[PDB]
């Protein structure tokens, strides 16, 4: 929104881990989908530090499915970057892209073969 | 009017003299508005199979003992005025010189199919200049020359000095082989001499402390206005300019100056070339220099100069634009205000590494004090440079640090020790020219121990 510093104090409180702050500001009308000068969306900061709490709560708040950075990454290409498998599922759940590949060109699942974590590649190879 | 087309001429000019010929002449046709507006947003490649030279002077410190500082611009000019010309004559593209060493590159706009042929001729031919020169002037100096092949990706980085450039571990093979190499030979790969067709002097020239071998040769008016004197603040400093007006040339000496190279250590290994290219990781690294870049608008930055920017390294000087004396201030602050700007580059790579996902980029930093001189190179062509002792000391203890640590000259340490900054000693490190040199870190046990 206008002045969108509450975007700032939103997503610091993300990547902080510090949910009644959430919940405050969300009170104040901040909006659900704030971005940064990088691109960085609240949900990935969720897929950084791994807290599936906050991340119902930003579903619940009504995030994108396909958030992009300015490297044009989706969450779950992020989540498969860092491995973080029951977040894995619970955004596939929702149904996202299954081929999709960010301006790097790559699909999630070489690069989850090449960050050490087979899980998220199994998981994701089922897809239709 | 006519003032006009004068100021074009001089714009296109000073175009052609930090950047080349085919990007120059395809972006005037503003095949990008953002690069115009730059001007006041551009393309980055990667190409394979390219040839890459480097040559320099043997005994470099010995011709500069006791000069006037102004026979070696005199003859730095005639060297270089012979090579660059010996250039349009065999069709090679310069990059740029380091002091002490020139290298070419063949091939970098379009491929030829004729690269290495032509590069070989350069060696030859820049051996048989140095030989006249030598032979005229009577200055026993030899060039140590290197060669390579294979690929590497070309772009222009930065938005304050940007230049030109080509980065891939080949420019280091090239530059070790030619360490590796003697005078008067040229030292190739066998890279390169996969399609030689042996029409010249093969031998095996291999090391006497990796498939090489040795050669031993056979209203728009302020507008335009406005662009061009930025254009020129981008080349060439203020003082030199205003200099420069009633003269012809530039040179000028200064008996004690400071100087600091930094250079990001773990960038190496992030080269993952998957992606066709590996395009987007170079952005990454335009946007931290960039960064960097805007580093230099505050008010207290006026006394630091950025000179070049090395492949991916960085190099900043001060205390030489301080002409005015005024006896109310201390002239030896410059140290230490350079000092501080080296501590808030350490400062913005450590926010840059935190707001970025999943990689830490450390940086060596080497800092050295002491006299040097400085100079302008080109005519019709326009380069900025300094040479000395302490730029090469600076260089070397560079290379001897460890990341994240502020590596800094026993005399520097003996300067900045009463003032106050902490450090610890780290041991002695040969250094050639001036043998053993102690080593001094200014973190104080950051890590865990």
């Amino acid at each position: 929104h206008h002045g969108s510093d509450l975007g700032k104090k939103l997503l610091e409180a993300a990547r902080a881990g510090q949910d009644d702050e959430v919940r405050i500001l969300m009170a104040n009308g901040a909006d659900v989908n704030a971005t940064d000068d990088y691109g960085h969306t609240p949900l990935h900061l969720a897929a950084w530090f791994g807290h599936l709490e906050i991340v119902e709560v930003l579903l619940k708040a009504g995030a994108d499915v396909n958030a992009a950075d300015w490297l044009g990454d989706t969450p779950l290409h992020l989540a498969a970057r860092i491995g973080h498998l029951e977040i894995v599922e619970v955004l596939l759940k929702h149904g996202a892209d299954v081929n999709a590949q960010d301006k790097f060109g790559k699909t999630p699942f070489d690069l989850a073969i090449d960050n050490g974590n087979e899980d998220i590649a199994e998981v994701l190879q089922k897809a239709a | 009017g006519k003032d006009l087309e004068v100021e074009k001429a001089l714009k296109e000019r000073m175009i052609h003299s930090v950047m080349p010929r085919i990007i120059a002449d395809d972006l005037m046709k503003q095949g990008d508005e953002e690069s115009e507006n730059s001007v006041k947003p551009f393309k980055m490649q990667q190409i394979e199979e390219v040839s890459i030279l480097f040559a320099d002077i043997v005994g470099f410190t010995k011709m500069s003992a006791n000069k006037s500082a102004h026979a070696l611009v005199g003859l730095l000019n005639d060297l270089f005025g012979r090579f660059d010309r010996l250039c349009e004559e065999t069709k090679c593209e310069k990059i740029s010189t380091l002091g002490d060493c020139y290298y070419c590159v063949a091939g970098c706009p379009e491929p030829r199919a004729d690269h290495a042929y032509c590069c070989i001729e350069m060696g030859l031919g820049m051996i048989r200049a140095i030989e006249q020169f030598c032979q005229e002037k009577k200055e026993m100096v030899n060039m140590r020359v290197g060669v390579h092949t294979g690929t590497v990706l070309c772009g222009i980085l930065g938005m304050r000095r940007f230049k030109f450039d080509v980065w891939s571990n080949d420019v280091n093979l090239a530059n070790l082989m030619e360490q590796l190499g003697v005078a008067g030979k040229v030292h190739i790969s066998e890279a390169t001499a996969k399609y030689l067709d042996d029409r010249y002097e093969m031998e095996d020239g291999k090391v006497t402390e990796l498939k090489t071998y040795l050669i031993a040769g056979q209203t728009k008016i302020q507008s335009m206005r406005d662009q061009a004197d930025w254009l020129l603040r981008n080349i060439i400093p203020y003082h030199v300019a205003e200099q420069l007006k009633v003269s012809q040339t530039y040179s000028k000496n200064h008996d004690s100056g400071g100087v600091i190279f930094a250079s990001i250590v773990n960038f190496s290994e992030f080269y993952e070339e998957n992606y066709e290219g590996g395009k987007e990781c170079y952005r990454v690294l335009n946007e931290l220099i960039g960064d960097f870049d805007e580093l230099l608008s505050k008010p207290d930055y006026s006394s630091i100069e950025k000179i070049k920017t090395i492949g991916a390294t960085y190099m900043a000087a001060s205390g030489l634009n301080a002409t005015q004396c005024r006896d109310g201030s201390h002239p030896q602050e410059h140290l230490q205000i350079l000092f501080e700007f080296a501590k808030e580059m350490m400062r913005v790579v450590d926010d840059f590494n935190n707001n970025m996902l999943w990689f830490n980029f450390k940086l060596r930093v080497g800092f050295n004090h002491g006299p040097l001189t400085a100079g302008v190179i080109g005519t019709t062509k326009l380069l900025y440079d300094i040479w000395g002792d302490t730029v090469n000391i600076a260089s070397r203890m560079d290379t001897t640090g460890v990341e994240c640590r502020i590596q800094v000259s026993e005399e520097s340490y003996r300067v900045l020790s009463k003032m106050g900054y902490e450090f610890d000693y780290r041991g002695t490190v040969n250094v050639k020219g001036k043998g053993q040199m102690k080593t001094y870190l200014y973190p104080k046990c950051t890590d865990s121990g």
